[PDB]
RNA sequence: GCCUGGUGUCUUGGGU
DNA sequence: GGATTACACCCAAGACACCAGGCACGAGA
DNA sequence: TCTCGTGCCTGGTGTCTTTAATCC
């Protein structure tokens, strides 16, 4: 499903079908994410229920979130070059 | 020490709940779900006001799942202890490494190096107590201690107390 | 799980130890803000209450809500079991008898004539309220913020307080 | 283009990005505000109320 | 805050193709999912097909919240919009 | 629905905050320090802990879990490391923003040239983009020659005459002019000796530079500290089953932790100076080319083989890259290809699709009250008579495989539920031709099944496509869920793109034989 | 004294090669004006050469292949000199790590130390078979445990003393494997103890088949899948596999093709 | 071990002339050992998942360097079908 | 948007001033100096 | 008695 | 006087570190 | 039986000199 294919359905405007075929139909993955520092450096341990991240000091204030698993390979090889990028599920202005 | 505050829940709905009576559901669940239950953010959420008449708001509807979220905005009665907070207490267990003290919800440990020389644990009186002449610490005894310690499980909270300071002990 | 009205709290470049709860030099947290805000936006002062308003609301929230479930048809322990599940039978319980036996002003007759009495930090005033004292020099002792404020009456709110009080 | 440069530029500017575009949400698989996805879809709660009674949540 | 008033409303009326699209799906989805249906079934007994039966009589229970460039919102009902 | 349940609170991303990670951070979110480039015990089994490989980064096998999170290796993401460095070195990417910092600032103490008391530079502190506003003061500053240690009334200067700073590959050198002509000494500008300089520029001068107190503080453009990747980053390959090579970066990160260990080695006995100038500049060599390895105007590091070392600049670029390759376009499942052939007797909307294709495909639906008798049916079928289906799903998530079920007639359907049923007549599938032109290379049709290996197309649609029957291939591809058929047949369907809004004319008609034949 | 860049692993090379030319012009009109030249392994790729003027190391090294082109030549200071020539343990009891053998990495303690002093008896956790598959290398060796001699005097031995036995003409005290290594062959510096060391120290399937019933009747096949009922045979003659019912199939068994009653 | 069928082989490893195969059965079995019983790991040749055909003919021999060598060759009939090509 | 530049660029797929594709080149690319 | 892994990087020749 | 730009998708066949040093085994004296 | 030579395996580490147009 190349780039050609993807700006065809924007015409058609059909964005539900795109963002479907993008992750449900192949590399789907669930991260969690700090509610503080927004890395994904959330340790979940997920039969014991307990997570941590470490940096914040923080058990409570942590998401979880759906994207492509070529997308967390892309940011943790930016983290391996010192770029932080930092993922915030709210819009402050 | 107790406060009013106005809190929210994101509530999930699955689409088979979708009927006439949806909020009623809703204002059950959000009861259901919060009395009674503990954070270290707030502390204990005793009781919601005015739960009968809650306003929902609208539902969202989540893209490729088709459930339903709802954000309950609610009022309710919080409970939370605080360090340097001197309050009274009812005692649940004595022990030799020093007593345990039910203060509403939780309890509180109190240990012996921060208990004065003169309050001596007496097991051979009946009932056992923490005895001096003219003080009486038997359990249900009001006593004055101070909160110096407040650790969190997220869960439950635990507060760590003192009565070595003064005019903290029975009265 | 649950959250609030206040949001974000992203990272700053000073830190701050004005956060760590302390009732002496008045550091309630993030969340308990002197100015709060409700489900609206609306501005609000901080809603700290005494043991005497806290067993009202309480009560009448508990059997409003018991009559509500009846269609609409005293003791505390026949009012704890209105609640559901055994873990809330509990904590409200044990909320009700700790308030049965140390709240001073168990009535509404009295309890108002207080609220008019003490209705200036909002915190203090509620601090005030929850500590029974007898004469000045108890009061700024166990709560040493009322030190340097230089604003007494605190003899004749511990007399109306007392007086007030029934014998037991 | 310049797609690295792009990038390290953006960090050492500390840039914030809004994730207004189609671009932004498509390679973060969420739905894009474009189309069938410029909108949100709510829940009717007084329209289900003119419903029977036996169709009721309990 | 962000809602404009119900007299105040100035989009258009009529469903769009894309709002249609959106509604007829979404439903669609909720039925098979076993949400309660609001209209007779007879013959068609389809999901989509449904749900298009009941857009046909002006009974399916979703609000639209079209989004203005600013971020504020008309709240519209599809039991309200002219649907062609 | 394939993610097993957690607690925590489903979001969707708003915002990124890019920025630069600190020293102290990269430690605080590190699980393990990461000292020896041996990556085997002893080649006794079992990986040395500390090493490259130690099973706190993570698990890249199917029967060890993580032992930091307890996952499985198919949800465990990998945790970090990090390495320390005996000497900090640059960046290789943020050399040129150093340069021009260098001209902005003291090599002293490091405050800003220029004050509001300047009228056109105090225009320029109020231009609102920190990057035009960072190179309008540069613009104006550059000229300042002099640090001066009065106001042109102290400013907090030094007096120090400023450097003019070069590049020389992966060195900076500054020459001085000494106080008509004398001699300049020009000394090398060390990583180490611009580092100290960083950390006391002041708050109010950071903000002016266009940086950032909290995200991009300036100093964390020189490397102290080197973050590990997990082994997700770089996975194993066994060339010939029981022989496995290493990625590029773990070659690349055994040469650089070997050479920090022989910058250990010198500062605590034989150094003949020299060669500590040597071994430093080798450090920050491999650290470089690790990066980037397309570092103009030297060559490039390359492996054994001769061929260059794939640096992780490389694997983001270009077609192949993770972003062209793996972002903006991806390979998919529910996917289909084959040779088409024309037919004149299938409807304009419809698609012939072979059996053996149509057995293949699946889509997931779900089980009703007014369907459930008829989906029982299929299950029965099995997945090779057709029509048919292949697994049964439950609300947990357990696939049933219904090849190796020997008891498929014990299954009772559960509402709720999914079958994956066989590609069935009037089901929406989106076809398609590359190249993609323009929106009508890709359109739904409906499928009907039909003996024979090619696709089948009423002629009539060939036009849109620029299709014929000389050997051309199109592609299908099957939807997946109720939400996107609906959006396939109300937005994308052949009668819908009759008339096309390129010219606001028709691209389908009547063509060849029947046009022919109608005149 | 001159720094010079050189060939790596040439260095020694190089100063032979210095010697060579200096010996050679020795009372000639053109001595080769250098004093000494020398290479230190510590310094990988780096020659120093002793002289008055730099025009003498430039002489020193015209010609020489394995000396890089490139002027560069460094000078040494006067107060660097000494730390150039700076020539640089192992005791009875301590650890070693062995470096060569079937017990490369293993740790090992230092018995004594020949009278020459050169190799030293190492005290060992041994890597045996008991002689198991004989009619070694350190890729294809055994795990390590205790030498035990009744496991070798039930398998395969040589008793020498107390708790002292030959096995396979090497000597194992009390368990321990008792072996000379050259001191060249252990490590005795910065040994990292391990967490390991811390711890010690249905019936019918791809049969043949025939089809007596149906429009497939007298043709070969394979039983592929036989779930239940209803088989998968891989019919020869076409390249299609088939599903098929049971009543249908005759199996091939001793005396030719059965019904089901096999 | 892979999962097709391996009941084609004979036992010297190969199978034989003759016999029709199908995607995924192996033809040539090889093992190779697991480093430090129940020591092997499998290493054979499965036909390509997409044909089908007979068995022609089986090479035996050895390589340059002394080791065992095998080839077998797979015939099958092609019959022009919809969607073959043609040209003049 | 996308429409618009479907509909420019399919057209330019098929086809003594400049014209053609290296006029169109010219436009985009904002050419200083035109041939 | 359920789970079930077979490579990569290039180069060259082709199809529309 | 420097890099960056240079259609899309797809198929298939055809390949893979070197040198030096040390240790062990075998043959000859 | 001892010594020397050759071969194989394992570990460590590079280098004789020898396609064209655009803008910024
Ligand atoms: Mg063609
Ligand atoms: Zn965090
Ligand atoms: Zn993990
Ligand atoms: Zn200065």
């Amino acid at each position: 499903f190349g780039e050609m294919e993807r700006d065809c359905m924007i015409a058609h405007g059909a964005a539900g079908f795109l963002k479907e075929r993008l992750m449900e139909a192949s590399d789907a993955f669930r991260v969690h994410v700090c509610g503080i520092c927004g890395l994904m450096s959330v340790i979940a341990n997920l039969k014991k229920n307990q997570f941590e991240c470490r940096s914040c000091k923080n058990k409570t204030n942590i998401y979880q979130l759906h994207i492509p698993y070529a997308a967390k390979l892309l940011f943790q090889e930016l983290m391996a070059m010192n770029i932080a990028p930092r993922l915030y599920t709210e819009r402050s202005g | 020490m107790f406060f009013l505050k106005d809190l929210s829940l994101i509530l999930t709905l699955h689409p088979s709940y979708f009927g006439p009576q949806m909020n009623q559901y809703l204002r059950e669940k959000l009861l259901t779900d919060v009395e009674g239950t503990c954070t270290g953010q707030f502390g204990y959420i005793v009781t919601v006001l005015d739960g009968m008449n809650i306003d929902v708001g609208k539902g969202r509807i989540i893209p490729g799942s088709g459930s339903a979220e709802f954000e309950v905005k609610y009022r309710a009665v919080v409970w939370k202890p605080f360090k340097g907070e001197v309050v009274d207490a009812i005692v649940s267990n004595v022990s030799p490494i020093g007593f345990f003290a039910d203060v509403g919800p939780l309890n509180v440990f109190v240990s012996t190096r921060l208990i004065p020389d003169n309050l001596v644990y007496n097991p051979s009186n009946s009932p056992p107590a923490y005895m001096s002449n003219d003080e009486l610490i038997t359990k249900g005894s009001k006593v004055r201690l101070k909160v110096v310690g407040t650790r969190t499980d997220v869960n439950e909270i635990y507060a760590i107390g003192s009565i070595k300071e003064d005019f903290l002990g029975a009265i | 799980v649950s959250t609030s009205t206040v949001g974000a709290r992203r990272r700053r470049a000073k830190q701050q130890v004005d956060d760590e709860e302390n009732a002496t030099l008045l550091r309630l947290g993030p969340e308990f803000a002197l100015k709060q805000y409700d489900h609206d936006g609306n501005e609000h002062d901080l809603i700290a209450l005494s043991l005497s308003e806290s067993r009202l609301l309480i009560r009448e929230a508990l059997k409003a809500r018991s009559r509500a479930r009846n269609g609409g048809v005293i003791d505390d322990d026949e009012l704890a079991k209105v609640t559901s599940g055994a873990v809330a039978n509990g904590v409200v319980k044990k909320t009700l008898d700790y308030l049965n036996t140390f709240a001073r002003f168990k009535d509404e007759e009295t309890c108002t004539a207080v609220d008019q009495l003490l209705h200036l930090h909002p915190f203090e005033i509620a601090q005030l309220s929850s500590l029974g004292c007898e004469d000045v020099d108890e009061a700024i002792t166990l709560i040493p913020s009322l030190a340097a404020k230089k604003e007494v009456n605190l003899q004749r709110i511990l007399d109306e307080l007392n007086r007030l009080e029934d014998p037991y | 283009e310049e797609t690295v440069e792009i990038l390290f530029e953006a960090g050492a500017a500390a840039e914030l990005d809004d994730c207004r575009g189609v671009s932004e949400n498509v390679m973060l698989g969420q739905l894009a505000p474009m189309g069938t996805g410029a909108f949100d879809v709510m829940i009717d709660e007084k329209l289900l109320t003119s419903l029977p009674a036996d169709y009721a949540p309990t | 805050e962000l809602a404009i008033l119900k007299e105040e409303r100035t989009t258009t009326p009529y469903l769009t193709k894309y709002e249609r699209a959106r509604i007829l799906g979404t439903r669609a989805l909720q039925i098979s999912m076993n949400a309660p249906v609001l209209v007779d079934i007879e013959g068609e007994t389809d999901p989509l097909q449904i749900a298009m039966k009941e857009l046909s009589q002006r009974k399916i229970p979703l609000v639209i919240r079209r989004y203005l460039p600013d971020g504020s919102y008309e709240d519209w009902g599809c039991d309200e919009l002219i649907v062609d | 629905s394939q993610f097993p349940y957690s607690s925590a609170p489903l979001r969707s991303v708003k915002e990124v905050q890019f920025g630069l990670l600190s020293p102290e951070e990269i430690r605080a979110i590190s699980v393990v320090k990461i000292e020896y480039p041996e990556i085997m015990d002893e080649s006794r089994q079992r990986p040395r802990e500390g090493g490259l490989n130690d099973p706190k980064l993570g698990s890249i096998d199917r029967n060890f879990k993580c032992q930091t999170c307890g996952e499985g290796m198919a949800e465990c993401p990998g945790h970090f490391g990090h390495m320390e460095l005996a000497k900090p070195v640059f960046h290789i990417g943020f050399i040129p923003k150093i340069k021009k910092v260098c001209e902005c600032i003291c090599m002293n103490c490091g405050k800003l040239l220029l004050d509001e008391t300047n009228p056109t530079m105090a225009q320029a502190i109020r231009i609102r983009d920190p990057k035009k506003r960072f190179n309008a003061v540069w613009q104006l500053c550059k000229t300042k020659m002099v640090c001066e240690a009065d106001a042109p009334v102290s400013r907090g200067g030094c007096g120090n005459t400023q450097p003019v700073v070069r590049k020389d590959g992966m060195k900076l050198w500054g020459t001085w002019k000494k106080s008509r002509d004398a001699q300049p000494e020009r000394k090398l500008l060390t990583p180490g000796e611009i580092l100290n300089v960083f950390k006391h520029i002041s708050p109010e001068d950071c903000f002016r530079l266009g940086f950032n107190e909290d995200y991009a503080r300036p100093e964390w453009m020189i490397i102290t500290v080197l973050p590990v990747p997990p082994p997700q980053v770089r996975p194993s390959i066994a060339m010939d089953e029981t022989t496995q090579g290493q990625d590029d970066l773990t070659h690349k990160l055994s040469d650089i932790l070997k050479a920090n260990i022989n910058v250990q080695k010198l500062e605590m006995d034989g150094s003949p100076q020299h060669i500590i100038n040597e071994v430093e500049q080798l450090l920050q060599f491999h650290v470089a080319t690790y990066m980037d390895n397309d570092i103009a105007g030297q060559p490039q590091a390359l492996q054994k083989s001769g061929r260059p070392v794939k640096a992780i600049r490389a694997r983001l670029k270009g077609k192949e890259g993770r972003l062209r390759g793996n972002l903006m376009g991806k390979r998919v499942d529910f996917s289909a290809r084959t040779v088409i052939s024309g037919d004149p007797n299938l409807e304009l909307d419809q698609v012939g699709v072979p059996i053996s294709i149509a057995k293949t495909l699946s889509y997931p639906e779900t089980v009703t009250q007014y369907n459930i008798h008829r989906l029982t049916e299929y299950v029965r079928n099995g997945p090779n008579e057709h029509p048919g289906a292949k697994y049964v799903i439950r609300d947990n998530g357990d696939r049933i495989d219904l090849r190796y079920h020997k008891r498929a007639g014990d299954i009772v359907l559960q509402y709720g539920w999914k079958v994956e049923r066989h590609l069935m007549d009037d089901d929406p599938v989106l076809f398609n031709r590359q190249p993609s032109l323009h929106k009508m290379s890709m359109m739904a049709h409906r499928v009907k099944v039909m003996p024979y290996s090619t696709f089948r197309l009423n002629l009539s649609v060939t036009s849109p496509y620029n299709a014929d029957f000389d050997g051309d291939e199109m592609n299908l591809h099957v939807p997946q869920s109720e939400e996107t058929r609906a959006e396939l047949s109300q937005l994308c369907a052949v009668p819908l793109q009759i008339v096309s809004p390129q010219s606001n004319k028709p691209v389908m008609g009547i063509v060849q034989d029947t046009l022919c034949g109608v005149r | 004294i001159w720094g010079v860049k050189v060939r790596l692993g040439k260095e020694k090379d190089v100063v032979r090669q210095i010697l060579k030319k200096k010996l050679a012009r020795e009372g000639t009109k053109n001595p080769l004006e250098i004093y000494s030249a020398f290479q230190r392994d510590s310094f990988k790729g780096h020659v120093y050469i002793e002289a008055r003027k730099a025009e003498a190391i430039n002489d020193a090294l015209k010609g020489n292949v394995n000396v890089f082109s490139n002027n560069s030549k460094f000078l040494v200071g006067i107060v660097e000199y000494k730390d150039l020539l700076r020539p640089v343990k192992l005791t009875r009891g301590s650890y070693v790590r062995v470096k060569n053998g079937k017990f490369k990495g293993d740790l090992a303690q230092v018995d004594e130390v020949l009278e020459n002093g050169l190799e030293a008896r190492l005290k060992l956790v041994p890597r045996l078979d008991y002689g198991k598959d004989l009619s070694y290398t350190s890729k294809f060796r055994p795990a390590q445990r205790l030498f035990s001699e009744a496991e070798a005097r039930v398998h395969e031995i040589r008793r020498d003393r107390d708790g002292f036995v030959t096995y396979g003409g090497e000597e194992y005290y009390e368990g321990f494997l008792y072996k000379t290594f050259r001191l060249q062959n252990l490590i005795v510096n910065s040994i990292n103890p391990t967490l390991n060391e811390l711890s010690l120290f249905d019936p019918t399937l791809n049969k043949t088949v025939k089809i007596r019933q149906g429009g497939y009747k007298g043709k070969i096949g394979i039983v592929k899948e036989a779930n239940g009922d209803r088989f998968r045979v891989e019919l020869h003659n076409p390249n299609k596999t088939i599903p098929i019912p049971c009543s249908f199939l005759l199996i091939e068994s001793t005396h030719g093709w059965v019904p089901y009653e096999d | 071990l892979k999962h097709g069928t391996y009941e084609k082989l004979d036992e010297d490893g190969l199978i034989a002339p003759g016999v029709r195969v199908s995607g995924d059965d192996i033809i040539i079995g090889k093992t190779t050992p697991i480093p430090p019983y129940h020591t092997k790991r499998d290493a054979s040749t499965p036909l390509r998942s997409t044909e089908n055909g007979i068995v022609d003919q089986v090479l035996l021999t050895t390589n340059q360097e002394g080791l065992k060598f095998v080839k077998v060759r797979m015939r099958t009939t092609k019959v022009p079908q919809i969607g073959d090509k043609f040209a003049s | 948007g996308v429409i618009a530049a479907q509909s420019i660029g399919e057209p330019a797929t098929q086809m003594n001033v400049t014209l053609g594709v290296p006029r169109l080149k010219e436009i985009l690319n904002v050419a200083k100096n035109i041939k």
